[PDB]
RNA sequence: ACCUCGGAGCAGAACCCAACCUCCGAGCAGUACAUGCUAAGACUUCACCAGUCAAAGCGAACCUCAAUUGAUCCAAUAACUUGACCAACGGAACAAGUUACCCUAGGGAUAACAGCGCAAUCCUAUUCUAGAGUCCAUAUCAACAAUAGGGUUUACGACCUCGAUGUUGGAUCAGGACAUCCCGAUGGUGCAGCCGCUAUUAAAGGUUCGUUUGUUCAACGAUUAAAGUCCUACGUGAUCUGAGUUCAGACCGGAGUAAUCCAGGUCGGUUUCUAUCUACUUUAAAUUCCUCCCUGUACGAAAGGACAAGAGAAAUAAGGCCUACUUCACAAAGCGCCUUCCCCCGUAAAUGAUAUCAUCUCAACUUAGAUACCCACACCCACCCAAGAACAGGGUU
RNA sequence: UCUCUUACUUUUAACCAGUGAAAUUGACCUGCCCGUGAAGAGGCGGGCAUAACACAGCAAGACGAGAAGACCCUAUGGAGCU
RNA sequence: CCGAGCCUGGUGAUAGCUGGUUGUCCAAGAUAGAAUCUUAGUUCAACUUUAAAUUUGCCCACAGAACCAAAUCCCCUUGUAAAUUUAACUGUUAGUCCAAAGAGGAACAGCUCUUUGGACACUAGGAAAAAACCUUGUAGAGAGAGUAAAAAAUUUAACACCCAUAGUAGGCCUAAAAGCAGCCACCAAUUAAGAAAGCGUUCAAGCUCAACACCCACUACCUAAAAAAUCCCAAACAUAUA
RNA sequence: ACCCCUAUACCUUCUGCAUAAUGAAUUAACUAGAAAUAACUUUGCAAGGAGAGCCAAAGCUAAGACCCCCGAAACCAGACGA
């Protein structure tokens, strides 16, 4: 089964906390085959609000996107077609978290 | 220090354009001033042709503007053209 | 190699430059913020019970006294009909503060613990304590009158 | 002790390479030389239907010139002056 | 597969902010264009060769002056990264007949139609 | 296995686009009998050949289908017309095997050996904590799965080499890594002791002889402290062998009409080189086992049974010498004799802050924790020598 | 034969004298380690080493010399046999 | 040198195969494909070269291109100067890496196959040496000058103290299962303790946590490896104004 | 003169060779592009041109300028050899 960055392997409910599960959740996503999380709505909440404050307050003049979605430089000849959509987020099968 | 002579207007290198690579080497010594230096020559050839097409694309763009400017007067004339050579009658 | 590969693929070293300038930079503060600049009504309305009530006050220190010990110490003072009462030094000290037993407040620190009545049976607290030996009788006071031990032991004779 | 396998900076393992100041500091120089292109070229002069005519006459007589070249391309002419001065190369003094 | 590139008329609708940090009157917008090449065509795609070859930048810093018309406005965004764009400044006005061969183009972008070669 | 033609994806939107790429089909059928003639303009399977559409006009009337196919010559026929699973489908009119008896021109454009790339396979470590371990995840083992490393196997690729990079094992000499088989040090234990298991540190030193087999391997006999895992062009054939394997002879079983062949067995079968260049050709601190006593002590119910300290006796390795023995004899040798000396780091403790306790400390801090050899130097014609290829060296009173 | 090799004689050898070849040879003022590279470097990069020159010996390297690979493939190249 | 002797002649046999091909200087000049007893070759096309004739050639504005993503086709301006046709032929038609979209293989390969675009097979500077990455191209002399690309940063794990009686060995099941084998409920006394969150017991018994008090205050950085074979590999340096 | 700095022999072959791929000790001599159909250029004459033949809706006649070397295993004929 194709599974991609962002989509939920699965979910849990019922009359329980966030730490209860996150201790086997945890366990869990360690030993799957790409990178994953344990996630509450607050937490998957936390951390949207906390990717668009960093891309709302960076300091830095220049970002992927808009270099990209320019073509500055001529870089769209070293950058996949895919880059103008992903904004140097992903690559490959990887994403990183810490890019804006 | 190119950056330096850029932000005085001194282009960036002393080659370019200064009294330094433009004012003549040397001169007779009785005070006859020397024939024009090749270089020199050039750079005025190269400068009269600058020049000539600044004032070819300028006044070619500026006779395009009052050209569309008079279509567009000839375009409103034969817009405001509208009256009706004959009266209306009958349900009138 | 693939557009997708099980390790991260190396990339082309505008792509890498282009990552290393577009890397995000976060917000400097100028100065630094960091170097910039329940119970307590009910307990107050029991205390207001014990201190209007209940005459005689004496304050002794909380000793560890395991529990059977407790149980009998509380049991023969309730036989003899005096309280004890435990209440805490968070919500009794202001009390003091501001009713005017200030003279008590310095008295009122570690572990307390109360010994109060509406009859002043002083001689059976005082031979309870002479019948556990590391109790003080830290003090207290009576008919509203503040009393060191030595003044209990003259009341009592 | 340490090879990159095969050829370093080809294949599946390349020898790895490192952004450095001084070429993080070259590409934002570009960036910004850029970025006042875009301006410059975000403000025009004319438009479309204004400039919809404006150089054809010019156009056309520089396209005339190059016609007028490429159909006089043709040979030379020839000179009885020429071949008699090749008979210069016996001029003896006496 | 690596393409043409379509750019976007968001970056290049201008803004306030743009002005005041390279100061230019959006209403009486500039006539010329000073354009430069300071890169190479090589490792280049061959229309990006073409366009510099018909803009006529094949010469490095090399100034060359453009019309400010919306043609070559999109040459120039094909090949804008190759380039560097000024605005043509005439602080004394066009040159004339009398005053063509004394003229400097200048670092600054502002052709003087008088050149003496002395100090103020 | 496929060879020609067509449809769909790859190839998302003008055209085109490959793979021994993924699927589906075609080598016709049915109708008509103007399915007659002729003629602008076009398309075109990337060439040509071939193929496709068609206005108007004459004459009549008032084709479906996706591929559904074959050139020239030649043959048949009065003519019109018609002829190939020419399917290797742009088609040679008509021709198979085998060669180790082989030859030639080449090719590292292309295989076998080796190197290199990669790590599917193989190997190791860690993470997670199901499970096993009376209980108990973590003394020990370990599922599903994850992360990382190695380049010893079997592969895969075809990048150097086919105007030669000689090959399996064995001999000889070994260089190195540590992922340690033994010897050293330490932590844990389901460690009472002896024995064990597991982990950390340690590459100085060592790691046997035989029967069968060409064997690497493997089985077995006898030991030993141990009989390590690998890399070195599967180290090393201008150092050796040629038992095996893939030249020419022959036999057995099988295959084939036969020639002949078998990734089957068996007997036999030429291993050249006078070293030009690089490199190198005398760098003195040794380990291990056993015996005694400690001691039948510690320990242990008993059975069993140490570690330190010390003494002796050997073996190997290194260096050397002939007194005797022995090969032998103005001498060279071993089978004989003599000598052989430092540590090594894992961790265990004390004081004591960050964090007024405690804490072995990437806190300040304390403890466990080399000498030897050589060393002078135009007597030299010549002679002798325990010195030596020449040269050099020692002696000549 | 080996454990396990030793001693002696002859040839060879080394030196002196006379005579005097051959394969080989792009030019060489011809070092070591690690890395790189047509993927195994005396000659490239980083480091180290380094007065010059004979004579004897060795065989790890010069992918050493020899023989336009004796295995494999190709050629609308041959030949022998059935 | 007998799988068919040797010599002469046909014979300068033939060779899609290897090797070689001899003065100076300048200029243009790089690979879509289709057939083929063909893939080691050739012919046509394509590209390239020369000489002529003519007029448009590239870049492209809006509108236009189907139902079941990047882009392209078409295209007037505009910037530029090439393009088509005619004539004559050779040669290339055994291709490598990088970025991107895919296919095969292991989402292996310096692997194989298409497409778009670069570079290499031509120069120079850089990434250590260096084909393919980056910078840069049109040629000479200079003991002038401004620049382009262009030098890797990182160092990680301290966590409390004190306290604990009891309705009850709650009920059912079981030999007992007592807070802790499995079930229902989960009240309730002390100031403050779950009909008990881990251990631990055959069951019991025991000891920790959550709870009183206590008090400065929970102090709380939320992070993580290592291996191979001749010999580690520039020397080094935290602090003088871009 | 060396010492300093820079500099990976040549040819062939190939996607790519310092390559550890080929050839070469060195010198002297010898040793490898032959031609038609057409076209192009320059003359002569011109509805004709060429010293019969041939070509001709500006052609005809003349000239110029364009196409290598070595190498097999083989096949056949006639001799000579026990
Ligand atoms: C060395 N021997 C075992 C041999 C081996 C092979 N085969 C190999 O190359 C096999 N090598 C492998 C194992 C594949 C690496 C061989 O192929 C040969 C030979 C031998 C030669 C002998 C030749 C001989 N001459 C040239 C010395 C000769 O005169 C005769 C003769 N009888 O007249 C030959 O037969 C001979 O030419 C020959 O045939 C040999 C080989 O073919
Ligand atoms: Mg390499
Ligand atoms: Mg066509
Ligand atoms: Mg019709
Ligand atoms: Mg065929
Ligand atoms: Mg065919
Ligand atoms: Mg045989
Ligand atoms: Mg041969
Ligand atoms: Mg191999
Ligand atoms: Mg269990
Ligand atoms: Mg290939
Ligand atoms: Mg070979
Ligand atoms: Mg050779
Ligand atoms: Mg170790
Ligand atoms: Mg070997
Ligand atoms: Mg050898
Ligand atoms: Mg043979
Ligand atoms: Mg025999
Ligand atoms: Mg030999
Ligand atoms: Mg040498
Ligand atoms: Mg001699
Ligand atoms: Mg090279
Ligand atoms: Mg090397
Ligand atoms: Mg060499
Ligand atoms: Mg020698
Ligand atoms: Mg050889
Ligand atoms: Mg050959
Ligand atoms: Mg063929
Ligand atoms: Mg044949
Ligand atoms: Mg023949
Ligand atoms: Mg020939
Ligand atoms: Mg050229
Ligand atoms: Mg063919
Ligand atoms: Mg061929
Ligand atoms: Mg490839
Ligand atoms: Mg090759
Ligand atoms: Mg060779
Ligand atoms: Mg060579
Ligand atoms: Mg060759
Ligand atoms: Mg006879």
């Amino acid at each position: 089964t194709p599974v991609k960055a962002g989509r939920l392997v699965v979910e849990m409910g019922g009359r329980c906390e966030f730490e209860e599960v996150q201790g086997f959740l945890d366990q869990v996503a360690h030993k799957l085959p790409f990178a994953a999380k344990a996630v509450s709505r607050g937490t998957l909440e936390k951390m949207r609000k906390d990717q668009e404050e960093r891309e709302r307050n960076n300091q830095n003049p220049w970002t992927f996107e808009r270099i990209a979605t320019a073509n500055m430089l001529g870089i769209r000849k070293v950058l996949s077609p895919y880059d103008l959509t992903h904004k140097g987020k992903y690559w490959g099968k990887f994403y990183m978290p810490k890019r804006v | 220090g190119g950056q330096w002579r850029l932000q005085q207007g001194l282009a960036a290198n002393p080659s370019g354009y200064g009294p330094l690579t433009e004012l003549p080497d040397w001169s007779y010594a009785d005070g006859r001033p020397a024939p024009p230096m090749k270089g020199q020559l050039r750079r005025k050839a190269e400068r009269e042709t600058f020049a000539r097409r600044v004032v070819l694309l300028s006044q070619e763009m500026d006779a395009g503007l009052q050209a569309w400017q008079l279509r567009q007067q000839k375009l409103q004339e034969e817009q405001r053209k509208q009256e009706n050579a004959l009266k209306p009658k009958g349900a009138s | 190699s693939k557009a997708v590969t099980r390790h991260r693929r190396v990339m082309h070293f505008q792509r890498q430059k282009l990552m290393a300038v577009t890397e995000y930079i976060p917000p400097k503060p100028a100065i630094h913020p960091s170097c910039l600049p329940g119970l307590i009504r009910l307990l107050r309305r029991e205390i207001a019970a014990v201190f209007q009530d209940n005459r005689m006050i004496a304050v002794c220190q909380n000793v560890a006294l395991s529990a059977e010990d407790k149980l009998l110490m509380r049991h023969q003072l309730r036989k003899h009909k005096i309280l004890m009462k435990v209440f805490p030094n968070q919500v009794l000290k202001p009390f003091l503060e501001d009713s005017k037993y200030q003279n008590l407040l310095p008295l009122f620190v570690g572990h307390n613990m109360l010994l109060v009545s509406e009859e002043p049976k002083v001689k059976e607290m005082v031979r309870i304590l002479r019948t556990v030996p590391f109790l003080p009788l830290l003090g207290g006071c009576i008919d509203d009158t503040i009393l060191s031990r030595q003044g209990f032991i003259n009341y009592s004779k | 002790r340490g090879r990159i396998p095969g050829r370093q900076w080809i294949g599946k393992h390349r020898r790895p390479r490192f952004v450095s100041l001084r070429a993080k500091q070259n590409m934002i120089r570009r960036l910004e030389i850029e970025a006042e292109n875009h301006y410059w070229l975000s403000m025009p002069y004319m438009t479309r239907e204004q400039e919809r005519g404006h150089a054809a006459v010019r156009r056309r007589e520089a396209f005339e010139a190059i016609k007028a070249a490429a159909t006089s391309k043709f040979p030379p002419h020839r000179f009885i002056a020429d071949q008699l001065d090749h008979l210069n190369v016996t001029k003896k003094w006496s | 597969k690596f393409t043409r590139s379509r750019i976007p008329e968001k970056v290049f609708q201008a803004s306030p902010e743009d002005h005041e940090k390279y100061g230019g009157d959006p209403q009486n917008p500039h006539k010329l264009h000073i354009v430069t090449r300071i890169k190479s065509t090589r490792r280049r795609p061959y229309w990006e060769k073409d366009i510099i070859k018909m803009l006529g930048l094949e010469k490095a810093h090399t100034p060359q002056v453009h019309k400010n018309i919306p043609s070559v406005n999109a040459k120039l965004k094909v090949v804008k990264h190759l380039i560097r764009i000024k605005p043509l400044k005439l602080p004394q006005g066009l040159p004339a007949e009398e005053n063509m061969s004394n003229t400097c183009l200048k670092s600054t972008g502002e052709l003087v139609v008088q050149w003496h070669l002395k100090p103020v």
